[PDB]
């Protein structure tokens, strides 16, 4: 029997391998949920400097 | 095959003091104006070098 095992990892680091494309657009300032780079959440989006 | 080029003279080494080294951000994430604890591979504040 040929066995292959995939070992993922979801550490608190920026992902590098991601699901195929699935990219739509950005938004400037609206109360909209996001799923950016495997990091999903909900809120309003604003421009700030860091 | 190989050539041996060695000398019979050997000298013992010596140590020296070393101040604060071994400070690095634990993770790629960013933090601002927050004090955070960590438990990982660092190097103490006062040590010796050779």
């Amino acid at each position: 029997y040929r066995v292959v095992v995939l070992s993922f990892e979801l550490l608190h680091a920026p992902a590098t391998v991601c699901g195929p494309k699935k990219s739509t657009n950005l938004v400037k300032n609206k109360c909209v949920n996001f799923n950016f780079n495997g990091l999903t959440g909900t809120g309003v989006l604003t421009e700030s400097n860091k | 095959q190989c050539v041996n080029l060695t000398t019979r003279t050997q000298l013992p080494p010596a140590y020296t003091n070393s101040f604060t080294r071994g400070v690095y951000y634990p993770d790629k994430v960013f933090r601002s104006s927050v004090l955070h604890s960590t438990q990982d591979l660092f190097l103490p504040f006062f040590s010796n070098v050779t």
